[PDB]
Formats: structure tokens, C-alpha cells, sequence
DNA sequence: TCAGGATGTATATATCTGACACGTGCCTGGAGACTAGGGAGTAATCCCCTTGGCGGTTAAAACGCGGGGGACAGCGCGTACGTGCGTTTAAGCGGTGCTAGAGCTGTCTACGACCAATTGAGCGGCCTCGGCACCGGGATTCTCCA
DNA sequence: TGGAGAATCCCGGTGCCGAGGCCGCTCAATTGGTCGTAGACAGCTCTAGCACCGCTTAAACGCACGTACGCGCTGTCCCCCGCGTTTTAACCGCCAAGGGGATTACTCCCTAGTCTCCAGGCACGTGTCAGATATATACATCCTGA
């Protein structure tokens, strides 16, 4: 059966960052696990926020708040900046 | 004269007095206490409170409020893995 | 001659007293001022509930009592009876809070 | 009890049938049982047991009070302050002591600065009365309760506002004759613990006294009134909606006569102007001064939130501090040694005109009094008095029991060089007499204008041999102007009906 | 017309559509907004890029051209914020940071 | 017919209907079986009765007749299963178990 | 505004266990918090079980497994016994 | 059957060296064997609970990963 | 001969530089099967399942040994001891 | 203090190989388009609740000081732990053999969602007295120095 | 091997305030239908897990030997505890005054559901080169003796 992951996207990001560096299979699996784990943490926190405020819709504002709760210190500012930039560009075009 | 400026020295963290810290240690079961424990304890408490209050304020500000509520504090604690019973 | 107790007797008596009781051990106004001052660095002009401040104080005191128990264990481990900042730091370091 | 109820109705029903209407507007215990049967069917000589002379209106007030006593009905001595109402009370207690030959248990309540005055005057006039100032810590109150209060070795006892709250249980055991309540301003609230504990004591009579009548509302009015005759009213919103608040909707202004005629024999209020007793009025000036140029910058910093990184949770109080004085905000005084010089007066708006006025009145011989809300502002004034090296005495909230007395005496000592006298507002000006002083100045405005009037008339009483020159300070183009406007609003919301009370 | 993927029009590399699907099929809420997947994908891309550049630097310092779990471990544990984030995480075939206490070293 | 509550049918005291509603609106899965609320209510009742019994014994052990947070704390921290369960829980106004270390006491 | 809790049910259980003992108000608040917490723990564990096995229904089998995963030792055994007893009675009656 | 003794002395010394222990006592070995047995017992019991719930008869790597995650030790690299 | 404490430091550097496992595969596997024998009979393990157990166990023990070392230093020693292990686990709350 | 021997470790270079980077082919899941309706947003109103100051009491913190006992440093000794070496033992790798059981597909039915009507269990409001927390005296027990 | 002083417990009386019982109503829980799909169950395939054997060799093991370190003991001195006395700020009542959080009503636009279609992503080959592996030289570093 067809099983999916984030391998191709992680590889594209790698070729954007270090243009001539490869990555082994075990490391690739590790980073797949990392992306899944972070995704699930953020989504769970956003879900709990939305239920907390008796709303029934996860929006970019709940995602932003969950990011600010989970990520530590200087990481949070850059993360929210990247998210805001992406959403702004998406809506503008 | 020159008495209106004789008391400007609160420094709120000093509000956690030496006897209070000693009482806390006694409840913890400590028989004898060094003299440097007080400043160290004040630092530890300040860090703990900063973390909890940051989380509670984030929850509150997300909810478009201006009043930190007992529920917000409870959820901050629970998010830090310190569940608290008795405040709803 | 005045009647003085041997050092440690009053310490043990206080230990029994405070492990028997349950009231809060920090003065409420100083604690509330501290909480408000700390909050001032995150969002200006907040407004706490009394129950919120009480919850903060409950949690803080429970945390400090547990930390002092661990500190006592470390101090005993070093064959002392006097708790020291290095004992506190070891307790927090093992807990994973440093 | 019920016989007393019938006796009371003998005189209450002797007034209009409005008491019947109130009984019949209840939405009812057996008071109707004694009502139905009735429905279907002196000493004007200034008696000499006092040591002095009684004024004519004083004798009239004593007669009104003894009429209330014979009717076994209550009332309120709403006579304007400084009309010898202490003398009226002392002569009335002498009446109960001698004419009925009943000196028994009596209870009087006064503010802390004023516990001295009652004992001094009772000693000056009727030294035959056993009176205490029940002061001291737990133990000083302990032997006082144990020895004399338990020993029943007294006639009257003089206490403060809070001490009765502290000693309710050793005082409930003593059934009283009178619960004398000076300056009955704490009663305006029903949930006030003083009211909560004064519905508990059982005296044969309950003589409420005041310096000024109600402050804001018919609500306030019945809040005071309920503790006079409670078994008669025992009702909360009936009294309000029955009168409809000065015809709040139709503005008839004629139904006020019902209330006013009910209270006219049920209250006794006189004015200083009618019966002078001093033959000299008081002047009043509002020294509108500009808000200081230097603190203009910080006032902008407060308006636009520009110094920074500080709390502003009560913009009212913050702006009010700024309007009072700049240096209260913890840092306007840059000097690491905290210089004490003409820079203070230069930087504070009011103090320049104040220094001019002080230089004037020192030469003019005016003996001045100053009132304020901020004890810290009084600290700054104390430092500035040190700068000018004037003699004075500083009474503030929480000074002492004895030190209040000794400072008052030092100021009121004959030929006292104490030119100024620093005082707070809500702790200082509630009944003391300072006729040795003549001029009273307010540093700030208070959201209780009736309290302000209470304040200015400290020196404007019987014994004032000079013209009272009032100089209120109001800052121009400041929120204190709106303070004054709302103050005038609340003055007129009450004083029109107060003036209608006397006429009809 | 001709489609243009949401990832492309947001300027990302991670799949916005896949994140949208996972959010909907994950029972996180009754409804899912339209900017939630774009935001979340951008954040995930940022974190991935961060770890990747640190691991690439480590591998280059080790004179290798491929990234391995050892390099991921070194990057994560040498960056203090990432270490705080992944505090309760074990990386398979990771190892430990080289570290000896001072008192043990000879004098 | 005649209404008879599911809690009564199961022979419980806790509200099966309320628990079923809470499982429904909690977004835990897409569907909720019919025996899940009954099972969950039975479990919650068992745990509640267990702690209440222990705390009642603790309260009677101090010659009291009303249970207070100190009594709850004593029961929980003295029973080892419940101590393991509520290991991360702070009970407000609960206090601490009396315990002085072996070497601190006078010899 | 209505606010629902577990007061009456905790009280009925108390009267079954200790027929004459009372209970204060703060203790009742604590018991309410305890019941809510245990509910949430069990329900979340059952949710993730169902997701792991690619099911879309929370059944008594999921609840039983979640109890067995959360409660320690004798608590797990007796809780399983009680839940099974209740479900059997519910179906048979 | 004395399988815990299969965790030999040199293996424990290697683990200690990686942890940074310069000098090791002699009683450490039984203590560490007991610690390891307790840890394994907890993790395997949770893993077998997941396996038995799935109505399988083979313990998969995902069951171990889930059990570790439940106890709080997330493990990256063995699938998802 | 090397003085005591030299080969030990050399081994410290070597094993902190390395990455592989440190316990023998088959002994660990037999241990795992024996332990699981007490919960359900006749299980069956995936090789990756057993490898995951080994990775987790070794990581756990290494971290525990770091904490034990800290306690030993705290008592002014260089020799870890059973009571050091017990103190570390008690502080972490595994007791 | 240093010298020289000895041992382990890094640095350099030549050779395999199997793990990764890349190309093909296909199919399924994401994008485009369109509709309905309900959740979220906005306005207006109200009333409780948070804040800041003071007033006055009084309990707790602050402060000073003698002294004793515990932290700490040094010293000796004796044994337990590290280092090395030869012998044994079992791990690791390979190979062959077999089958349980994991994983998938197909059918169909029974169970859960949803809706509408009904009713009664639980919630807020209201009253009342008994459990509990002092408060004082007296009695007992503990600690400490003889 | 002791009484004397302080702490603590015993017992009864008192005031209070919150736990517990009653009551109206409303909204959530139950009862009864219809309908659609999740999953229970059968049957098939073929992967991957279990079992055993043979051979190599690297690690584990048992023992010898020596010294470094743990631990006990002693003395010293400094710093914490105990207690008495003075000062300070905590604590509760009180007074205003706004503001912010909840409620209520209405509206609209943003998301789910449905359908169509095609290209992005996944499974499957394939070559090849980065790393693993094996040797050889260089150098650092430890250790005993001078
Ligand atoms: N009839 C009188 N004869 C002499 N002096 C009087 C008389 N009435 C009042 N005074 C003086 O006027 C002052 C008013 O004091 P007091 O009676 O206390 O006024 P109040 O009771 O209104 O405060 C007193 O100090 C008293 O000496
Ligand atoms: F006239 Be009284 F002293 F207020
Ligand atoms: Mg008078």
C-alpha cells in the first residue's frame, strides 16, 4: 500500500539550505518523526485552546498562540514571523 | 526634614522574607539552614513564577481579555505538568 | 540563669508544627505585589482575580516545599544537616530544571 | 415592649396618618393588632446641675430630646456643627442623671481625634459622670473590661469607631440606655460592619447625632433612619419607592412635603447663620492656579502614556496625584541627596502661591490650618515646613492616642507660635474645635463635598473671634475642575431638599 | 483553469493541502480555518530548516557530505533552545555530547 | 413507555447520559458506542468511592465528621496506588504528610 | 447561567460509603476536579487508541484498554471488574 | 532463567564510561540490573497492552514507540 | 603499566565519541522475551521492536549514570555507589 | 625538571561496495467550481468587581548578641578497585527449513447518527442549626541542668 | 537518677456560619422511528519470525598485584540558633468610581459537502561514488627514572 511521509519536502528544504549535502536513510526517518511529533503537539494545543474558548474552529490565531506556548524564547518570534509572512502572502495572492 | 524620601526600598522580591522561607523549609522537613539559602530561594521562586505567569498571560491575551482568571492560571500549571486541584 | 533550649529543639518543634498545619506561609500582600510586578513585563495593565493570585500562591508554596525536601535529601547525602545552595542546585539539576 | 410600641404610636399616630399608610403599605405582624384599637378609638430654665450657661436653641433642643424620651421615640440632632451640640448632649445626660435620677449605662462613639474632646467637656461641665476613654491594646482594654466595665463602676464610656467592633462581646452583655453616635457618617452603608454590630446592641433609646445630614440619597437617608426605629420600618425598598425620590419622574417637587412634614418633628436641624452665637460669617476663595510648567511634561506623559513602564490601573488617582504634586510619582526628585530648597516650590504649582500666602498671613497673624488627602503629600509639606522652620504639629492617620491630644493642645495653647498645622482630611476634621486658628486652606478637592464643608468649619465654630478666610486650591485646566463640577452637582442634588426641610 | 498549489502561492515547500487534510482528519475541531494549514506548514518548514542547517554545519565540521543521526544529535544538543524543545526525546543512533567533569581530569 | 434512566439500568450512581454527552462533544472520536458511557461511569464511580472511603477513614481518625482537603491529602498520599496515580497533582490546602528524617532526630 | 458539576453524585457515593460523614465545600471542589481529570485522561487515551487502530468509534473495549493503561495494579483490576459488571447489567436489563 | 546475568559486567562498565563515570564501585552491578529490569517491565507491559488490544500476536516496533511515548520517553527513528 | 584512572579516561573519551549499542544483542533479546513471558504467553517480536527496546534502555541507563556521577561528586567522591543511584532515582521521582 | 622509551592516536593513501541520488510510469488525492447555512462578529446594555488610597490595630519581621555545635581541613591506614594476561566461551554471521500470522479484499448487517416529542432530574434560590474553632484553666508531659 | 520551668494536652462553654434540606422550573435526557455505513467475519497470500547447525573470533572471565581512595578520628573556628526588644508593614474596614465581562439580538461570509479532472507524489529500477576498510607514517603523551 501507499504510505506517505515528508521525505521529499525535507529534502527540498535541505537542498535550499545546504545545496550539496545529502542525508542518510536513518536520519531521514528521524526527521520524519520530528516533523510528525511537532505537528501533533501544535495541533493538540490549538484544539485545546479552541475548546477552552468554546469555539469550534481552529484558525491561524489559535495556531499562533499554540506556537507561542510550545516553542521556546527566541524560536517563537521567528516561527510566528514566518507564519505571518506565509499567511499574508497566501491571502494577497 | 528631608523625610519624604526615607523609604524607597521595597524591591518586591525582598517581600519574601527570611522567616517565610524558613517556615517553608521547616514544612519541608529541614533542620538547619545555611545563610545563603535565602537569595537562592528567591531566585528559584522568581524563575518559577515567571514561567507560570507567562503561560497564564498568553492564555488570557488569546481570549481577548484583560483579567487573568483562576482558570487561566490552572491551565498554565497543567501545561507545565503541575496539575492543581481545587480551583475549578 | 535564663532557661535556654539546646539548639535544634525549637527546630524540631517547628517542624512538627508546620507539618501538622496547612495554612499558607507567605504574606499575601508581598506575594501579590511580586506577582503583579512580574506580570508587568509581559502585558502592561493586566488585572488579576483574587482567586488567580491565590492559585499562584498555592502552587508556588507546594513547589518550594517539594524542592526543600529534595534539598534535604541531597544535604543528608553529603553527610551534612545544613542545606546549602549547592544542594538546591543539585536537586534542580537532577530534576531537569536548570 | 409592645406597651412601648403602643406608647410610640400614641405620638406617631398623633402625626399624620402617613404612619398608618406605611403600616398598611406593607406587603404583617401583630403591630396591626395594637394599631386597630387606637385607630377605632418643660424645663426651659437652663437647669443648674450643669456648670455654665445653656443657649436658647440649646435649651430648645434639650426640650425636644426630652419630648422624644417621654414619647419614647427617636430622632436625629441634625443641628449644624459647632452649635454647642456637645453641650446639648451633656445637659441632656444631666437631665437623665438628675430629673429622672437615673445615671445608668450609657454608650458614646466618637472619632479617634475626638475621643479626647467628649471627656474634656463632660469633665468641664458635669464632673459627676463616670466616663472612660476605652483605649489601649488588648491588655489595656483587658483590665478596663475586667475591673470597671465588668464591675459596673461607670456611667458612660467613650470609645472609637473600631474599638466597639473589637469589643462587641464584652459590650453586648451590658444592656444600655443610649448609644450616642457622633458624626454618624459610617452608618450611610447598611453592610458597614459598624452598622452590622449596632443592630446588635439593645439600649432603651438610640440617640443618633450628626454634623451634617445625609450625603447623597434617599438611600442614604433611610440607611441612617433604619437604626433609629427598626421595628417600625423594618423595610428596605418600601421606604424608597413609597416616596419616589423627590418625584424623580414627574418632578412635582410637592410630594417632598409629605416626607418633610414626617421628618420635621422627627428631626431637629438649626443653622449657624440664624442663631449666630458668634455674629461673624466666613469668607471663601477658590485660588484657581495654573498647573505647573515643569510637570506639564509629566502630565503629558500620563495623558499619552509616554514616566513609562509603570501601572496606571486607576487613571483617576494617577491624574489626581499629578494635579496634587509632581514628586509623588517616585522619581521627579532627581537629587541623589534630595535637595531641599526653592526648587521644590518652583516645581510645584500650588506652593508658590502658598508661600506668598504664608508670608502674608505670618505678618497678618492668621493662624492657619491645612487639609489634604495624601499622607505622603503631607510628608513633603513637613519637609517644606522644615525648610521654612515654622512651628506646627502634624496630626495624621495612625499617629497615636495621646500624641493627637498633645499636638492639639500645643497648637491651641495660648500664644502658640505654631504658625501652620498639618492635617489630613478624613482623619482630622471630624469634630475637633480649632477656634485658636482662623484661616483654613484646602490643598485638594474631595469627592465628598459635605466632608469638605465638615473640614472648613473646624475653626468656624463658637469661640471664633476672627473672620474665617477660606482658600481652596483648584488647579486650572485640570481634572480637578471636573472634580469641582461634580462636587457642585452633588451639593445641589441634596441642599435644595435640605433647604426645603426647614421651610416646609 | 490551470491549478497553482497552495504551497506555491504561499511561498512554502511543505504541502499545505496535506496539512489541511491531516488537520481535518485528526479530530482536532469541528471546523478548520483557511489560514491554519498555511500557518502550520510555514512553522514546520522553519523548524525543519533550522535543524537542517545546524546538522549540515556539524557534518561539514566532521568532513562528511551526508547527514547522520550523530549530526542531528550534535546540532540539537548544542543549540540550547532546540535542546529545551526536544528535552524528552531520544534520537536513535545518536550518542552523547563529549563531556567530562573537571574534578575527574588529572591535575 | 415509561422513562427509566440508563444509570438506573446499569445500577450506577453517576450520570450515564451526562458522560455520554461529554464524550460526544469532546471530539474524541467520530462516533461513540453504546457501552462506552456505561463503562466510563462505572470506572469513575469506583475511583470516587475508593478515595471517599479512605478519606472518611482519615477524617474519623481525627475524631472529625466532615471531610476536608487535609483528609483527602492524607488518604491519597497514604495509599500507594492513589499516590502513584495522583503523582503530579497538587491538592490545594492539603498540606504535607508528617515526616522527619532519620538522622535529624535526637539520638 | 447554569453551571454543571458532580456534586450530587459524589454526595450519593459518599452516603453509600460513610452513611453519616459530611463533606466540606473545598473538599467537594477537589473531588469535582479529580473526577474531571480522570475523565479526561481516560477519554484521551481511548481516543488515541482508536486513532492508532484506524477506527472511528470509541467502544467499551477501548475504554477497558485505556483503564488498563492508566490505572495501577489493583485499581486497574477492580475498575475493569466494575466496568464489565455495569456493562453486563446494562445489556441484560 | 538467569538471563539478567546476560547483561554482563563489561557492558555495564561501557555504559558507565559513556555516561562519564571514571571509577565504579562493585555493588553497582546488581543495582543496575534491578533498575534495568524494572524499566523493561514497565515498557513491555504497556507495549503488550497495545498489542493485545490490537488483537495481534506480534509486538511491533510501533507498540514499543507508543509505550515509550506514554511513559514520557519519546523515541525518534523507528517509524513515525 | 598505566596508573589507575588512565585507561578509564581513555575509555570515557572513546565511548563518548562512539555511537553504536553497548549491550550484546542476543543476551538483551533473551532478557526481553523472558520478561514479556510474564504478561502474555507466546508473544512474538519484530526485530525492530527489540532494537527499539534496546535503544531506549541504553539511553535511559546512560542518563541515569550521568545523574549518579553528579551525586557521587556531590558527596566528595569519584566512586559511584548504590546509594548514589538510589538518590538520583528518588530525586527524579521514579521511586 | 627533564629525557627517553613506549604506547595509543591521528593523518595519509589505495580499493571495494551497497546505499543513495536520479529517472520512468501511473494513479489517486488535491485544486477549481458552486451552494447552503450556521458559527462568528458587532452593537447596545448592565451590573458586578477590581483598584487605590487611607485609618487604625497589632502581629510579625528586623536587629543584636552570646555560644555551641557542626562544617571543614588534615592525617593515617587498609582494602577494594583498576590494569594486565592467558583461557574459555558464546556472540555474530551464514545458511537451510517451515509455518504462524500479518495484511488485504469482499459482503452485509447491525449499530450509531439524527430528528421530533415529551417529561422529570438537576440547578439556582431560600432558610436553619449543629459541627467546629477558640478560650481559659488545670492537669500532664517534656526538656534541661543538678 | 534530678526538681523546675515551659510546652502540650483535657475538658467544658460559646458563638457562628456554612452544610444540608425544601422548592419551582427548564432544559437536557429518554423514547421511538428511519437510514446509511463501519466493522465483524470469512477467506486468501506470502512475509517475516522462530529454530537449529557450523565456524570464526572477539569478548568475557578468572586470577594476580599494587596503590589510590574511602572512611574514621581529631581539632578548630565561624556561623547559625535561641531569645529579648524595637519597628514596620500586613490586614481588614471603608469609600468611591469606572470598566470589563456577560447577555441578547441580528447578520453575513466562510467552511463543509459534492463533483470533475489531471499532475504531483510514490513505488520501482539503476548506476556510481561516499564511506568503510585496510595499511603505513607522524606525532602526541604518559611514565619511570635521572
Ligand atoms: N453655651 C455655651 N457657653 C460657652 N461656650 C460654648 C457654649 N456653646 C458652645 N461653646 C463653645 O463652643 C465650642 C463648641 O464645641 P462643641 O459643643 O463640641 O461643638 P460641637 O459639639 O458641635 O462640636 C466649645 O469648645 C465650647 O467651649
Ligand atoms: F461641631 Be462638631 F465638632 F463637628
Ligand atoms: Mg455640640
Amino acid at each position: 500500500s501507499r504510505k506517505e511521509s515528508y521525505a521529499i519536502y525535507v529534502y527540498k528544504v535541505l537542498k535550499q539550505v545546504h545545496p550539496d549535502t545529502g542525508i542518510s536513510s536513518k536520519a531521514m526517518s528521524i526527521m520524519n518523526s520530528f516533523v510528525n511529533d511537532v505537528f501533533e503537539r501544535i495541533a493538540g494545543e490549538a484544539s485545546r485552546l479552541a475548546h477552552y474558548n468554546k469555539r469550534s474552529t481552529i484558525t491561524s490565531r489559535e495556531i499562533q498562540t499554540a506556537v507561542r506556548l510550545l516553542l521556546p524564547g527566541e524560536l517563537a518570534k521567528h516561527a510566528v514571523s514566518e507564519g505571518t509572512k506565509a499567511v499574508t502572502k497566501y491571502t494577497s495572492a | 526634614g528631608a523625610k519624604r524620601h526615607r523609604k524607597v526600598l521595597r524591591d518586591n522580591i525582598q517581600g519574601i522574607t527570611k522567616p517565610a522561607i524558613r517556615r517553608l523549609a521547616r514544612r519541608g522537613g529541614v533542620k538547619r539552614i545555611s545563610g545563603l539559602i535565602y537569595e537562592e530561594t528567591r531566585g528559584v521562586l522568581k524563575v518559577f513564577l515567571e514561567n507560570v505567569i507567562r503561560d497564564a498571560v498568553t492564555y488570557t491575551e488569546h481570549a481577548k481579555r484583560k483579567t487573568v482568571t483562576a482558570m487561566d492560571v490552572v491551565y498554565a500549571l497543567k501545561r507545565q505538568g503541575r496539575t492543581l486541584y481545587g480551583f475549578g | 540563669k535564663p532557661h535556654r533550649y539546646r539548639p535544634g529543639t525549637v527546630a524540631l518543634r517547628e517542624i512538627r508544627r508546620y507539618q501538622k498545619s496547612t495554612e499558607l506561609l507567605i504574606r499575601k500582600l508581598p506575594f501579590q505585589r511580586l506577582v503583579r510586578e512580574i506580570a508587568q513585563d509581559f502585558k502592561t495593565d493586566l488585572r488579576f482575580q483574587s482567586s488567580a493570585v491565590m492559585a499562584l500562591q498555592e502552587a508556588s508554596e507546594a513547589y518550594l516545599v517539594a524542592l526543600f525536601e529534595d534539598t534535604n535529601l541531597c544535604a543528608i547525602h553529603a553527610k551534612r544537616v545544613t542545606i546549602m545552595p549547592k544542594d538546591i542546585q543539585l536537586a534542580r539539576r537532577i530534576r531537569g530544571e536548570r | 415592649d409592645l406597651e412601648g410600641t403602643t406608647k410610640r404610636f400614641e405620638h406617631l399616630l398623633s402625626l399624620s396618618g402617613l404612619f398608618k399608610h406605611f403600616i398598611e403599605s406593607k406587603a404583617d405582624p401583630k403591630f396591626r393588632q395594637v394599631l386597630d384599637v387606637l385607630e377605632e378609638n418643660q424645663f426651659r430654665e437652663s437647669p443648674a446641675y450643669v456648670n455654665g450657661q445653656l443657649r436658647p436653641y440649646q435649651i430648645q433642643g434639650v426640650n425636644w430630646l426630652v419630648s422624644l424620651h417621654k414619647n419614647k421615640i427617636a430622632g436625629i440632632l441634625a443641628d449644624e456643627m459647632g452649635l454647642g451640640k456637645t453641650l446639648q448632649t451633656i445637659s441632656f445626660l444631666g437631665y437623665l442623671r438628675y430629673i429622672e435620677k437615673i445615671p445608668g449605662p450609657f454608650l458614646v462613639i466618637a472619632p479617634k481625634s475626638t475621643l479626647n474632646n467628649w471627656l474634656r467637656e463632660i469633665n468641664r461641665w458635669t464632673p459627676d459622670v463616670n466616663a472612660f476613654i476605652l483605649q489601649g491594646d488588648k491588655e489595656e482594654r483587658a483590665e478596663l473590661i475586667q475591673k470597671k466595665l465588668l464591675g459596673c463602676d461607670f456611667d458612660v464610656v467613650i470609645a472609637s469607631y473600631e474599638i466597639i467592633i473589637r469589643e462587641k462581646s464584652p459590650l453586648k452583655k451590658i444592656n444600655w440606655e443610649y448609644i450616642i453616635i457622633d458624626e454618624a457618617h459610617r452608618i450611610k452603608n447598611e453592610e458597614s460592619m459598624l452598622s452590622q454590630v449596632l443592630r446588635e446592641f439593645t439600649s432603651r433609646n438610640r440617640l443618633l447625632i450628626t454634623g451634617t445630614p445625609l450625603q447623597n440619597n434617599l438611600h442614604e437617608l433611610w440607611a441612617l433612619l433604619n437604626f433609629l426605629l427598626p421595628d417600625i420600618f423594618s423595610d428596605a425598598q418600601d421606604f424608597d419607592d413609597w416616596f419616589s425620590s423627590e418625584s424623580t419622574e414627574e418632578d412635582q417637587d410637592k410630594i417632598v412635603k409629605q416626607l418633610h412634614t414626617v421628618l420635621q418633628p422627627f428631626l431637629l436641624r438649626r443653622i449657624k447663620s440664624d442663631v449666630e452665637t458668634s455674629l461673624l460669617p466666613k469668607k471663601e476663595l477658590n485660588l484657581y492656579v495654573g498647573m505647573s510648567s515643569m510637570q506639564k511634561k509629566w502630565y503629558k506623559k500620563i495623558l499619552e502614556k509616554d514616566e513609562s513602564k509603570t501601572r496606571l490601573l486607576n487613571i483617576m488617582m494617577q491624574l489626581r496625584k499629578c494635579c496634587n504634586h509632581p514628586y509623588l510619582f517616585d522619581g521627579a526628585e532627581p537629587g541623589p541627596p534630595y535637595t531641599t530648597d526653592e526648587h521644590l516650590v518652583y516645581n510645584a504649582a500650588k506652593l508658590q502661591v502658598l508661600d506668598k500666602l504664608l508670608k502674608k498671613l505670618k505678618e497678618e497673624g492668621s493662624r492657619v490650618l491645612i487639609f489634604s488627602q495624601m499622607s505622603r503629600l503631607l510628608d513633603i509639606l513637613e519637609d517644606y515646613c522644615y525648610f521654612r522652620n515654622y512651628e506646627y504639629c502634624r496630626i495624621d492617620g495612625s499617629t497615636a492616642h495621646e500624641d493627637r491630644i498633645q499636638a492639639i493642645d500645643d497648637y491651641n495653647a495660648p500664644d502658640s507660635k505654631k504658625f501652620v498645622f498639618l492635617l489630613t482630611t478624613r482623619a482630622g476634621g471630624l469634630g475637633i474645635n480649632l477656634t485658636s486658628a482662623d484661616v483654613v486652606v484646602l490643598y485638594d478637592s474631595d469627592w465628598n463635598p459635605q466632608a469638605d464643608l465638615q473640614a472648613m468649619d473646624r475653626a468656624h465654630r463658637i469661640g471664633q473671634k476672627k473672620q474665617v478666610k477660606v482658600f481652596r486650591l483648584v488647579t486650572d485646566n485640570s481634572v480637578e475642575e471636573k472634580i469641582l463640577e461634580r462636587a457642585t452637582q452633588k451639593l445641589r442634588l441634596d441642599q435644595l431638599v435640605i433647604q426645603q426641610n426647614r421651610t416646609s | 483553469a490551470k491549478a497553482k498549489t497552495r504551497s506555491s502561492r504561499a511561498g512554502l515547500q511543505f504541502p499545505v493541502g496535506r496539512v489541511h487534510r491531516l488537520l481535518r482528519k485528526g479530530n482536532y475541531a469541528e471546523r478548520v480555518g483557511a489560514g491554519a494549514p498555511v500557518y502550520l506548514a510555514a512553522v514546520l518548514e522553519y523548524l525543519t530548516a533550522e535543524i537542517l542547517e545546524l546538522a549540515g554545519n556539524a557534518a561539514r565540521d566532521n568532513k562528511k557530505t551526508r547527514i547522520i543521526p550523530r549530526h542531528l544529535q550534535l546540532a540539537v544538543r548544542n543549540d540550547e533552545e532546540l535542546n529545551k524543545l526536544l528535552g524528552r526525546v531520544t534520537i536513535a543512533q545518536g550518542g552523547v555530547l563529549p563531556n567530562i567533569q573537571s574534578v575527574l581530569l588529572p591535575k
